[PDB]
């Protein structure tokens, strides 16, 4: 369905989406989301699991 | 564009607190 | 620019719903002998 | 007339971020000499200064506010 | 049952917090004044 | 399962309708278009 | 009618972001969100960390929300199909 | 070069720390290898010692005097310098609370204000430990 | 030459939106996703209460549920086309007005005449004392307006400066280099208007401090 | 005429508002060395910090709301 | 266009109220660094820092009564 | 327009009073550092206090005798 | 008339991106007494002074974007 | 409309008496805070105080020539 | 009125000189103490003056080509 | 009316001296507290106070000629 999925993409970019503003914060909030991801989540996640867990545990 | 009317923005935002503070009452340290 | 690309996926998703909501089998056997002759085609 | 109120109102409004701009530089000056006397750097003495920067940074922009209410 | 859950904070801090009545009767006011110029 | 890719084959081919004549129906309105912006002016 | 709705909350919950708790802390553990980003359907979502999947279809379902109220507002540019 | 002693114990001679902080009376100062040379006061704190190693080490100390000159040579000198381990954290609360309850008993401004000075050692040890 | 538009859907459902977007799981070991919330809860509750150390900690309980509210519906407004509720200034109007009202009869409802005495900073010249009265009173009567402008305005512009410079870019069809320029600019905006947070954590301090003063 | 005269006052009137940025980018960069200088931070080295910033924006949105009432 | 002229002098008097801002955040950040070395707030310190601050807000509020006679 | 020329000169000129009010919110400020740094506030340490602040008023008070010269 | 009120918006609005100048200097010189201090150049006290700059130039291009929002 | 014009040069050449007291008042200040730190007041520091109080108020002075000038 | 326009545009673009020299004092001021401050002034503490000045002074220059340019 | 342009052009260019004024009196008051805490009287300290100040007012004396300029 990957194919799929860019030619809906592809449709929507034809007819219904409209590249106004898109720039603003679709494609910059976006970016900052998926750097944030890809960033400091890796260690989020440890600072969740490795952190908060262990601590209820051992006390 | 300008903010005008002000009728029932300033209205959910008290059942919003309401809500807000039920929930994070469930919450404990 | 070929805008009609997604309209077979559509037409394929459409399908895989119409499976997974469980009435499919209502429906005529008409699309069965149609797929048979497009698979034939191929042949 | 009314479009050269509106340029001549924006060029004045958008003066007044000087202020801000000039309280953005005295705050994160401050900040390296907090750090020069004090190396705490990850501390309150960089958390207040973000904050300094924050504040005035509002101070600023709630200021070009108008400039775009005018220009529009 | 949602009430019982915060009804001591309720009564607890709105003895000063429940006044939204001013609130209202500005807002109230505002609006009349604006339908005035309207 | 051989009928998904002959539809989409056709559906590949279908682009001339809107190239063998939607294109060219826009650009015979083109001129249209800028007739009219021209008397409007 | 809300009754379903409570419902489909509670799965997409357990689904994503999950005493008897041990079985929802176990399905929360083995992350069926994180498996599938982007459904079964599909492989994932571009965000590949913190098992965030869920998250990021609650915010992306807001955001076409938030695009499908503001589409009256916006006009597009060409009455044909852009390139 | 740091010289860091008490009257009777020694804790470096000539270190290259590099890097120490000392509860001056004016307030808090940092060396950094090349600090500007002056005489500062301490004040009841903490030396947190940061050896030029990422090891660091702690020590509350007494009143005395922080020499920095105009070269490395730092020759720190505490009355009462000792790591935090040997100090007792319940013992500091109590003498803290104890000396806020006879702050206002001196009723000569000299010795109130000698009380205070007990009040800020132990409110300093509260904080160090 | 774009009208920039703040528009009026139906504010109930965007408004309600934030609050489901934190589960409270009643589990001793919470879903590693609300576990991060309840750290924060528990790490923000600290700074918040440290100051206060009276009776009014009763009220960090609901500031707690305010700053979180304030934080998440302002931190959702940075998505592509998402509706800042905080934007409107009827909302921040009728959360400014209430709480200060609140910090001002509690402050009148227990040691009343000492909570006017508050106007007083214990002397002061008396040759200026009417000026410094009226000047502090005017004060008084301005701090709610004051805190619903300082988080209406930014809230407003930082949502204007970015539409504003992606206008910019889309109608930037010239040389790439500039447009790509005027993108990291985007990008570096919107990292900083990340920093409304910062925004949350100013007015609820704000609001704080003025109930520490007034209890 | 008047509308234009409203919207060149208005955008003056704003322009005021850059004493109450240069007043809080100074008091918070004061802040940041003060707590350099004095790990107090929690007392009145920071309650005076913020009562000082709310004194000192007074300002800035005063000229503000005479700018508004000018535009409006 | 007298009116016009009021309105423009009017938006034009309010800026001088952006110094009082200024000296504001100055003397409240410099009584921020003074305490931070001597921890003397309840004495004459705090009394001078009060009085600067009504001293700057007396000048930026005369300044905004001259700017409100210009408008009436 | 000459009445709409004084006015708009009044509305300009009186700014000058800005600076006269920043001058002497540092002048306090620094008098409130200088008590800090040294008791001897009984000194000279106010005179001259005094000496800064009645100077930045004259000068405020010349500028607003050249208001008043535009708007009479 | 358009073109000169764009002329005059120009002329005022890059007034306020010339305010940021006194930012940059008084983060400049806030590092000069920093280094003063403490001297050390790769240490994070250059690292500050530049981000301080940085920030503050980049409130001085941003009002010169509005200045070319309002030529274009 | 020369006459006109005469009164908002005025005006408008009146701030420039701000950056005066802004001066003034800082060169003051600075006197009370040396004065502070060194007890040899009556000495060059008071000297050059007053040197720089008297350059800041010519170069006020020099600003309202042009005022002066313009309006006659 | 092109001409008068940019006459007008250019007297006010000029207004930004102000913050350079604002700026260009702090510097030099910081410079002043540093030196009084430590002996190193002949090391990196004088060339930092020097590009803080190079900024300032080159933020000031480009209020000064603005001007130009919108004058001609 | 050019003539009234070129003199409200002029009287605007004025108040970018007001800056030069505001840091010659803030160098000055850093001489004034270097002094204060150094004995070095005529050493680089006041050599470079003078160049500050030189430098300062040269900045000044050309925004004065830009407004003679435009004025003539």
């Amino acid at each position: 369905l990957g194919t799929g999925l860019i030619l809906y993409l592809l449709s929507k970019e034809i007819y219904v989406i409209t590249a106004e503003t898109f720039s603003a914060i679709s494609t910059i909030g976006v970016l900052v989301y998926i750097v944030k991801k890809y960033g400091a989540s890796i260690g989020a996640f440890a600072d969740k699991l490795n952190e908060q867990k262990i601590a209820q545990l051992e006390e | 564009d300008t903010s005008t009317w002000f009728i029932t923005i300033t209205s959910m935002i008290m059942t919003l607190f309401i809500l807000f503070q039920l929930k994070i009452s469930n919450y404990s340290y | 620019t070929p805008a009609e690309i997604p309209t077979a996926i559509q037409s394929l998703k459409k399908i895989v719903n119409s499976a997974q909501t469980g009435s499919f089998k209502q429906l005529t056997v008409k699309e069965a002998l149609l797929n048979g002759l497009v698979a034939t085609e191929v042949l | 007339i009314d479009t050269a109120a509106k340029f001549i109102g924006a060029g004045a409004a958008t003066v007044g971020v000087a202020g801000s701009g000039a309280g953005i530089g005295t705050v994160f000056g401050s900040l390296i000499i907090g750090y020069a006397r004090n190396p705490s750097l990850k501390q309150q003495l960089f958390s207040y200064a973000i904050l300094g920067f924050a504040l005035s940074e509002a101070m600023g922009l709630f200021c070009l506010m108008v400039a775009f209410l005018i220009l529009f | 049952f949602q009430f019982t859950g915060i009804k001591k904070y309720f009564n607890s801090y709105t003895l000063t917090g429940r006044m939204n009545c001013v609130l209202a009767t500005y807002g109230g006011i505002a609006l009349l004044v604006l339908y005035f110029k309207l | 399962v051989q009928v998904s890719p002959l539809i989409k084959l056709g559906r590949y081919s279908a682009l001339f309708l809107g190239v063998a004549y939607g294109a060219k129906r826009y650009n015979y309105l083109k001129p249209r278009a800028e007739e009219e912006r021209r008397i409007a002016a | 009618a809300s009754v379903v709705p409570l419902k489909d909350r509670r799965l997409l919950e357990v689904k994503l972001g999950e005493i008897l708790m041990r079985d929802f802390t176990p399905s929360g553990i083995a992350g069926a969100f994180q498996r599938g980003y982007y459904r079964y359907y599909n492989k994932y979502v571009n965000v590949k960390k913190g098992s965030v999947a869920g998250l990021s279809m609650v915010l992306a379902a807001y955001v076409v929300f938030n695009y499908c109220r503001s589409y009256k507002e916006l006009k597009h540019e060409r009455l044909r199909k852009y390139h | 070069s740091f010289t860091f002693a008490s009257p009777t114990q020694v804790f470096f001679n000539g270190a290259n720390v590099r890097q120490v902080d000392v509860p001056t009376q004016t307030g808090a100062f940092g060396i950094l290898a090349s600090h500007v040379p002056t005489l500062q006061v301490l004040r009841p704190g903490l030396v947190v010692v940061h050896a030029e190693d990422g090891t660091t080490s702690k020590y509350f100390v007494s009143s005395g005097s922080v020499t920095v000159n105009a070269d490395s040579s730092v020759q720190l000198l505490a009355e009462e310098a000792v790591t935090l381990d040997m100090l007792d954290p319940g013992v500091a609360k109590a003498n803290l609370e104890k000396a806020q309850s006879e702050l206002l008993g001196a009723a000569d401004e000299a010795s109130r204000a000698e009380i205070q000075i007990r009040i800020e050692a132990n409110e300093a040890l509260v904080k160090a430990l | 030459i774009a009208p920039t538009m703040m528009g009026l859907p139906i504010v109930t459902l965007i408004i309600m939106f934030p609050s489901l977007l934190f589960p409270t799981p009643k589990r001793l070991i919470n879903n590693r996703t609300i576990s991060i919330q309840q750290w924060l809860i528990q790490l923000t509750s600290k700074q918040m209460m440290a100051i206060h150390n009276q009776k009014g900690q009763t009220w960090s309980l609901m500031l707690m549920s305010l700053i979180m509210f304030i934080g998440s519906t302002n931190i959702l407004g940075l998505l592509p086309h998402s509706f800042t509720p905080t934007t409107q200034l009827s909302m921040n109007l009728g959360m400014a007005i209430p709480l200060w009202s609140a910090t001002v009869f509690t402050g009148f409802r227990y040691k009343t005449k000492t909570s006017l005495a508050h106007f007083l900073p214990q002397g002061t010249p008396a040759l200026l004392i009417p000026m410094l009265v009226i000047i502090e009173t005017i004060s008084l009567f301005i701090q709610p307006v004051a805190l619903a402008v300082r988080l209406t305005a930014n809230i407003t512009a930082g949502h204007l400066l970015i539409h504003l410079i992606g206008g910019a870019t889309l109608a930037l069809l010239n040389i790439n280099t500039m447009t790509a320029f005027i993108t990291f600019t985007i990008l570096i905006l919107l990292t900083i208007l990340e920093f409304a947070v910062a925004l949350i954590q100013a007015y609820v301090f704000t609001l704080l401090v003025s109930l520490y003063l007034h209890d």
